[PDB]
């Protein structure tokens, strides 16, 4: 039993604990917890803003086929 | 066809490497009195060609081939050093030092001068990909 | 503490006597 | 409000660097003032107590090194390696805050 | 791991320091009359070979062994030392000195050579990079 | 031999210079010996303008099918 | 995530070298301590271990007398190579960011 | 070829 | 081969002519459906 | 507070 | 084996007595 | 026919 | 030739000699 409903909020969970994840690491490393690398943060980081751009593009894909749609006459 | 300056200054980058190697070894072999033979070190040098197969206008360079520099091997009267000669004459490398950094920095500088050819052709190709947009 | 650490309280004075 | 909650952090962290780069400042240009005690601040424990009270800090005097006759406590190698490194935080910092607010602008932007 | 250019430099830097170690060994050792043994101090030599990890092309500086010289040890006739022999010459090295500062002076400019070497590759090394970004 | 046939075989082409891109690259980042750090960064530069051609080309495509749908019959 | 094995290998490569970096710079910090032996690490075998740290003790090139056996030039060559691999390392993992970030613009 | 790039890494792997 | 200049000059065109098509087309069949959309 | 910077208050004194 | 390789076994002790022991 | 660059083709050729 | 323009015909062999 597919539910596109549940996939997206799948996804939009997978890109926000992404992003969660990243902005963490951050802290701890702002913080001065030993163990955490400058370039591992960084990465991270863009790695989030990869994952956010996905969500983006996908939502414009999305909204755009459903105006078309919606703009159609019977 | 500005593909083309990819191979050609590419080329050049590696042609100019291999020059900047060779001279390198030379001079860090100066001093050398043994080779993995037994044979005196020999100061050697790159040969550039136009890297231009029959019928191509102009190209890049290529090494053709890595040659023996003609000169006469420098004689140390040294009878003592258990390596000699008949008469004591210990051989080493021709290498002439100012030759050598000379050779370097005009390797280094000609080096640049191709990484600058191939960083302005990148940014016109996306420029050209920029077309009517 | 260690040499370069954090305290909370001002290093005691130094003085060099000639003669104690 | 939420805008800015979710902006807090970097922006007391970039106040607390820009405030302890003065104390380090202070610090470095007293180098030969007499009976001048190299003061400081804990960056991890002050970040906490302003996230958790909410938005007068307190110095710490450095342990000196050596021992100078004129009662300064100023060791200039410590001083400035902790001078760079704040420096590069205070960048670090500054990069984390503008990457949240472009993520947020490119969001926005339709 | 390295580059070969690197390692190249490298090997030299490395061998000259050997070069200037055994020297200044040697210039240390100039007056000494006995070792920990009884057996007097020997001038040491380092020979140089060129480490050609390919065939012929080119390669670095390695030192395989620091060998001791074959010279007439100095005689000095002092029959009291208990280290005097039969005839009562007691055995002083055979480090000459003029040799020593020589190989000294021209240890350093090797070295420095070779360091110049490094610096002027160092700024290409660093613009390589940009090349794609 | 189709349209969409060469649309596939551009799109393996530009793949599969990015993956050799990329394989050469991993090969000089593990220390292998005989790989060049020039080559390396050539491919690279290569790779990224193939995308970029690879990105225009398929935003006129989608440029052009927009303007077709829009077609009123 | 896939996103995640496009990346690995250049995000572990970095961070190898960052720790190599460390290591060296520690080598050259105890060079003037009595007894102290100079470490390393492989890093190719490192890199398939954690791609699929153990220190290695530098082989001593001349006999000090207080046991110290860091050597400058050495360590230097590999500290000068090692910044120089990390910042590769940097513009290779930029420019695949880069290219996956220009896909998406539009 | 027989010359290996300054650039390239050490040919004694 | 084709270079960039040429390709993109092309494609450019090719372009540039499907819109020409695509417009001339949607007139002609404007005016078409006004005229069948008369009162007779 | 402070005093002279350098040579002055970096040598031995007499107490006064 | 080289100087400068890698190996798992740290260099014995840097001893350098004055008289035979 | 290109040949050996810099220092040796720069540097007064012996005559024959 | 004017030094920078361009011309059909290529530049003779140039050399150094020592002795004429």
């Amino acid at each position: 039993t597919v539910s596109f409903a549940g996939q997206l909020h799948a996804a939009l969970d997978r890109i926000s604990d992404r992003q969660a994840a990243a902005r963490v690491q951050a802290e701890k490393f702002t913080l001065g917890e030993p163990g955490i690398a400058l370039n591992d943060v960084m990465a991270d980081m863009q790695k989030a803003s990869v994952s956010m751009q996905m969500g983006i593009q996908v939502r414009n894909k999305l909204v755009a086929a459903y105006q078309e749609v919606m703009s159609m006459q019977v | 066809a500005l593909l083309n300056i990819f191979d050609i200054a590419g080329s050049a980058l590696a042609a100019q490497s291999k020059r900047l190697n060779v001279a390198a070894s030379n001079l860090a072999n100066a001093d050398s009195v043994t080779g993995p033979d037994g044979q005196p070190y020999r100061a050697k040098q790159v040969v550039f060609q136009v890297d231009a197969a029959p019928g191509q206008a102009t190209g890049g360079v290529k090494v053709a081939s890595v040659i023996e520099s003609q000169a006469p091997e420098k004689l140390v009267y040294e009878p003592g050093n258990p390596l000699a000669d008949a008469n004591g004459y210990v051989k080493m490398p021709n290498v002439d030092v100012v030759g050598e950094m000379v050779n370097t920095m005009s390797a280094s500088r000609s080096y640049q001068a191709n990484i600058e050819v191939l960083n302005t052709v990148k940014s016109m190709m996306l420029k050209t990909l920029t077309l009517g947009q | 503490g260690v040499p370069g650490a954090l305290s909370n309280q001002p290093a005691p004075p130094n003085e060099a006597p000639i003669a104690t | 409000d939420r805008l800015d909650a979710a902006l807090r952090f970097q922006q007391e962290a970039l106040n607390l660097r820009a405030q302890r780069q003065e104390i380090l400042a202070a610090n470095i240009a007293n180098a030969d003032t007499p009976g001048y005690q190299a003061r400081d601040i804990d960056f991890a424990s002050e970040l906490k107590k302003v996230m958790v009270r909410g938005r007068a800090v307190d110095l710490l005097y450095r342990v000196p090194d050596q021992p100078s006759l004129d009662g300064n406590t100023v060791d200039m190698d410590r001083e400035r390696t902790q001078f760079a490194d704040n420096s590069l935080k205070y960048q670090m910092g500054l990069t984390v805050l503008g990457s949240q607010l472009k993520g947020m602008m490119n969001v926005l932007q339709g």
